[PDB]
């Protein structure tokens, strides 16, 4: 049907709203090129890694 | 930073009356003039801000509340004097027998 | 500066503020309605906002010398 | 600066109120912390204010507490404790109430830093005010006894009350 | 105490309220990052309070 | 409800220990200011010093203790286990309050009876 892992990905993006903030706010100060070498690399990390150690401990219940 | 100065002045003898109360636990006498301390900080509190805002009631309250102090000081004084013309001496060890 | 009575004789300077946002809260049933006269009264007793304003600009003259 | 040494003076003043060993000194440096306050009210304009500290602070009730504090020739060893092992608590407590008081007018009422311009060029004089100014005086005189006589009255009758309790706690009539 | 002493406490506190004058300064100087850090920590309460109604 | 944080087993166990330390140390000074001082100590101020600082530095030990274990056994509870409940907690609670006051209180019924009122009190929690 629906991705468990996907619903809960969403659903646990308000325990990571800080890092997410931090993530938007670099993706605006980037948006001139500058030569294409700025990133977000490493505030996208830190958003993912606040997401999935959300997710962890509640996608294996949902599955079989 | 007038009021910042101003304010400061008076909390300095507030605080000065609070230390006061803490560091004479012998000398009941201190502890009221403590209290006149801490009283006459607030008044000064009153009068700044009345200044601050362009507003009369501070000053209104200021001598109301000097009245006040002045029947708090009578009446306090009074009491000290019975408690030590009862007891023969003014020692904080005299004074608590109630207790419990 | 709610009272009218000035220290010298004359009206508060933040009577007029004072008096503003008390007749608009008197009859706007939302507070928020009159958040901008509220906080007008208050930024006339303390001037917080235009000495905040004024510290930038002596901040800014300290950092470009 | 003048304000820092009027508070220097303060400051030492009511250390020396809570510390003296003999309560007569005690009761003097009391009107030295009285005639500092005097001397800021003068700074403030507040002359009435600065005229009657002196003349009930220091002229009536400093004259009360001297006259039963050197009549009860209080002795040293009645009150004498010391004062080495309150430094503790005295720290945290003072420290608590510095940090959150003498800093809780910091963000509401924001100092103006002096900068390196002359700024008394843009105070605005507005003269019809200066026309007939009011004293200090005749400004809470005007209110006193009309818009506020309630608390006036009341005032009257807490005078009342300490004039009574005093005669009814003391009297030994000969 | 001393008369001396006396003058050398209040020299003592003259040097304390010179000090207070400069944390006053400092106070005064970091009103815009407190601004700044407010803007976030109540921004991220909103975005915060919008998207957990989303669901 | 609860979603302001970053977490660490290790940070929790410190971040406590420390704060117990501090209260602590602020209910030693409260007490040794509570008491009076000996009489043979009346009239000489050193020793009274002394006397309150050493309390302040013994309650503040026991009150880090305290505050340290309680979280680390929860965390080291709920880390093997990996559930999350009030059970998980109970149990540093009373580990918490057996060890380090019946270490101090020497008595066996005394650590019983301080396990069993901290269980009871993080369980409410």
């Amino acid at each position: 049907v629906v991705d468990p892992k996907k619903y809960l990905e969403e659903s646990c993006k308000p325990k990571c709203v800080k890092p997410l903030l931090e993530y938007q706010a670099c993706v605006k100060r980037i948006q001139g090129d500058d030569s294409g070498h700025k990133h977000c690399t490493g505030q996208y990390f830190d958003y993912w890694q606040c997401i999935d150690k959300c997710v962890a401990p509640k996608l294996f219940a949902k599955l079989k | 930073m007038d009021l910042i100065k101003y304010f400061t002045f008076s909390m300095i003898i507030f605080i000065l009356g609070i230390w006061g109360i803490l560091l004479n636990r012998r000398n009941i006498l201190i502890m009221l003039m403590s209290i006149e301390l801490m009283l006459l900080a607030v008044n000064l509190n009153f009068l700044v801000f009345s200044v601050s805002l362009d507003d009369m009631m501070g000053q209104v309250f200021a001598l109301l509340v000097l009245t006040v102090a002045a029947a708090e000081s009578a009446i306090g004084l009074a009491i000290f004097v019975i408690t030590f013309r009862v007891r023969g001496t003014i020692a904080v060890e005299f004074i608590n027998s109630i207790q419990g | 500066m709610a009272s009218g009575w000035g220290i010298t004789g004359n009206k508060g300077r933040c009577y007029d503020f004072w008096m503003d946002f008390s007749e608009c809260m008197s009859h706007c049933r939302e507070p928020k309605d009159c958040t901008l006269l509220r906080e007008d009264y208050l930024e006339c007793l303390h001037h917080s906002k235009e000495f905040q304003r004024r510290n930038r600009i002596y901040k800014e003259e300290q950092r470009k010398l | 600066m003048i304000l820092s040494v009027l508070s220097s003076l303060a400051l030492v003043s009511g250390l020396m109120v809570v510390r003296a060993k003999n309560p007569v000194h005690s009761v003097l440096f009391f009107i030295l912390v009285f005639c500092d306050t005097s001397g800021l009210l003068l700074l403030l304009g507040l002359d009435f204010f600065a005229m009657i500290f002196l003349v009930v602070y220091i002229g009536a009730i400093a004259v009360l507490f001297l006259f039963v504090v050197m009549m009860f020739h209080i002795q040293i060893a009645e009150i004498h404790e010391e004062v080495l092992r309150y430094l503790p608590v005295s720290g945290i407590i003072g420290l608590i109430f510095w940090w959150e008081m003498f800093f809780i007018l910091d963000n509401e009422s924001i100092p103006l830093l002096p900068t390196q311009r002359n700024t008394t060029s843009l105070r605005y004089t507005v003269y019809a005010g200066k026309v007939r100014s009011w004293t200090n005086l005749e400004t809470l005189g005007n209110l006193l006894y009309t818009y506020y006589f309630v608390w006036f009255l009341v005032s009257s009758l807490i005078l009342l009350v300490a004039m009574i309790g005093a005669i009814v706690l003391t009297m030994h009539r000969t | 105490v001393k008369v001396l002493t006396y003058f050398g406490m209040t020299l003592a506190a003259f040097a304390f309220w010179q000090s207070m004058d400069k944390v006053h300064v400092w106070i005064a100087l970091h009103q815009d990052e407190k601004q700044e850090r407010m803007e976030k920590e109540a921004e991220v309460r909103r975005v915060r309070a919008e998207l957990l109604r989303k669901a | 409800r609860y979603l302001e944080e970053e977490d660490g087993p290790l940070m929790k166990t410190i971040k406590g220990s420390i704060t117990g330390f501090g209260a602590g140390t602020i209910y030693g000074t409260i007490l040794a200011t509570w008491k009076d001082v000996p009489r043979v100590e009346r009239n000489v101020a050193l020793p009274g010093l002394i006397r309150t600082l050493k309390m302040m530095g013994t309650h503040g030990l026991t009150f880090a203790a305290i505050g340290g274990v309680y979280i680390g056994v929860e965390q080291l509870v709920q880390n093997f286990r990996s559930k999350r409940d009030f059970y998980n907690g109970a149990i540093g609670g009373f580990v918490a309050g057996a060890s380090v006051l019946g270490y101090r209180a020497r008595s066996i019924p005394t650590a019983i009876a301080a396990g069993a009122t901290l269980a009871v009190t993080s369980a409410l929690i």
